[PDB]
């Protein structure tokens, strides 16, 4: 209902457990630790999922803004 | 923070550039800039797929450059201070 | 400092290898803080730099005249002579 | 400068460099460097020492029908300096300790 | 600096568009933005298979756009 | 200003030809050769790179798709 | 003169369900409705579902962050 910007959408969502997907086809899903004004964000506990299965857990993992497509809730 | 000026002090050093083309070129810098533009002189030049060739003035940009492995005796600890 | 490394290739003809994998051949008058440069008498040429090529060493020229070379799409440059006297 | 890149995602990669810590770092030319950055920049640009770098290949039509199979390759370097416009990604985690 | 595109002359004219990936639409030109954004007013999306299907008024980024024709006289 | 803006502004009022990244090459009368590279010919003839010529009463090709441009050379000497 | 970015807003505020392609990959887009967008492209889109035109399947992830650089055009649909 509320006008909810990107910004504050990342904002919120830094800290709980969300799935940031490239324009690689492939996604990290873990913990928001922490989000950059350019697009950047750093992932505690992340997994990296191809093609919708999992691959594996780095835990910590940074990911540009260039390289990351979207990003939303899990 | 500014690796420019580190970049652009390394002149006069022998290094290799492997940009994202996948082409390879070894040889002495000449002069850096801030954008990250490389240009050297009397640099072996061997491509993906073709042969190697020496170049007398070789000048790549800093939007094509994809990485750059200097000599290991090198000062990198000296050369990052201001 | 000096920025003479852009000043000395200038005027001079020189052949470029772009990202698209052409090499344009040509005098180097004009040059911009965005790579563009420009190519008076500049020549095209896609299949092969030819460098004492004994079958042949023009392949697949085309001659443009003023060609205006983008800076985005730059990859190299390498410098052929200088330029003439005209 | 300092505070946003010591508690943003770089700080992340501050650990790599001040800590002397293993890191992981991914571009799109299918390369993964596992090693520690001696330095780096705000537009993602590192340089460091020691790294080792492996990726995969294939034959490309070695034997003339199109049929070749994968097969890794690594490599160690001395000293390198990776740009940030062709880095993907960077994972710090306990892998150089 | 910061200057917008040459939009006013095909503004309120129907023209094609080109977009990345192969994209074609035609459609009247509402107005554009100085980050390249246009508002294509009656936009009709030209499939690869002949079929076009109009998807009415939309707003096309100028990062893909490719370039632009206009179907009227200026 | 740069020395290639210029000479794209300069090109103006004549025959030029340019290429885009995807092959497109419009040859026609440079109208509007704007400061990011945007240049809009009226009744440019557009070869794509299947080979197939058309003819555009009016056509604009953004600056961000822009690989070559080949502008008379008696306008530099 | 209708902008794109007063258009975009008012797709927001109608809370209509809108159409975005992908920039280099038009054989999948994105589709729901968005909340409000920021300065970058970046929009939020509550009941997002990417839905690919090659094999027909639709997957559903929630309240998604579209970037600007991604989304090529944006266009609206009745559902």
């Amino acid at each position: 209902s509320l006008p909810l910007n990107p910004k504050p959408f990342l904002n919120g969502l830094t800290g709980k457990p969300v799935m940031v997907k490239l324009k690689w086809g492939m996604e990290y899903k873990g913990y928001l630790v922490s989000v950059d004004g350019y697009m950047n964000m750093q992932l505690a506990n992340t997994e990296e999922y191809i093609d919708g299965a999992l691959s594996g857990h780095l835990g910590e993992v940074l990911i540009r803004c260039n390289n990351v497509l979207y990003i939303r809730g899990v | 923070m500014k690796l420019v000026r580190f970049l652009m002090k390394l002149s006069h050093e022998t290094v290799t550039i492997e940009l994202k083309n996948g082409t390879q070129v070894h040889g002495t810098i000449t002069g850096v800039d801030v954008s990250m533009n490389t240009h050297l002189k009397a640099v072996k030049m061997t491509l993906k797929n073709r042969e190697p060739v020496q170049l007398e003035t070789l000048s790549i940009r800093g939007n094509n450059i994809r990485y750059f492995i200097l000599p290991d005796s090198l000062p990198l600890d000296t050369l990052l201070v201001d | 400092g000096k920025s003479s490394k852009m000043l000395q290739h200038i005027d001079y003809r020189m052949r470029c290898i772009l990202q698209d994998g052409r090499i344009f051949i040509g005098t180097f008058k004009a040059f911009d803080k965005h790579m563009n440069l420009i190519l008076c008498d500049c020549d095209e040429f896609r299949k092969i730099k030819p460098k004492n090529s004994k079958q042949a060493e023009r392949e697949e020229k085309r001659v443009l005249g003023l060609v205006l070379l983008r800076g985005e799409n730059l990859v190299s440059m390498t410098v052929e002579g200088p330029p003439p006297k005209d | 400068e300092e505070e946003e890149f010591n508690t943003g995602p770089l700080s992340v990669l501050t650990q790599s460099v001040k800590n002397n810590t293993q890191v992981l770092i991914n571009c799109r030319n299918n390369k993964k460097l596992l090693g520690r950055v001696k330095a780096f920049d705000r537009h993602c640009n590192m340089v460091l020492e020691n790294v080792k770098e492996m990726w995969t290949e294939v034959p490309k039509s070695g034997k003339g029908k199109k049929k070749s199979k994968p097969v890794n390759k690594d490599r160690y370097i001395s000293k390198m300096f990776l740009r940030g416009d062709s880095v993907i990604v960077v994972l710090r985690n306990p892998l150089i300790a | 600096k910061a200057h917008p595109p040459e939009l006013k002359k095909f503004m309120d004219k129907k023209l094609s568009l080109k977009l990345n990936g192969g994209r074609h639409v035609q459609g009247i030109l509402r107005g554009f933005d100085p980050f390249m954004n246009l508002v294509i007013d009656e936009c009709v999306e030209m499939a690869t298979s002949g079929q076009q299907n109009n998807i009415g008024m939309v707003v096309i980024r100028g990062n893909s756009i490719i370039m632009l024709e206009a179907l009227e006289r200026v | 200003i740069g020395v290639p803006i210029k000479v794209l502004h300069e090109a103006e009022g004549h025959i030029v030809t340019c290429e885009t990244n995807t092959g497109e090459v419009y040859r026609g009368k440079l109208i509007e050769a704007e400061d990011n590279m945007n240049c809009q010919m009226s009744n440019i003839t557009v070869t794509y790179r299947d080979g197939r010529v058309a003819q555009l009463e009016q056509v604009y090709i953004r600056g961000s798709k822009i690989r070559f441009l080949i502008l008379p050379d008696m306008l530099k000497n | 003169m209708v902008q794109p970015i007063n258009l975009i807003f008012r797709y927001l505020q109608n809370r209509s369900r809108i159409q975005v392609w992908l920039y280099e990959q038009v054989n999948m887009r994105i589709e729901g409705c968005i909340i409000g967008f920021d300065e970058y492209m970046n929009l939020v889109l509550d009941d997002a579902e990417e839905i690919h035109s090659k094999t027909k399947s639709r997957k559903q992830l929630g309240r998604i962050m579209l970037k600007g650089d991604n989304i090529t055009l944006l266009q609206s649909v009745s559902n």
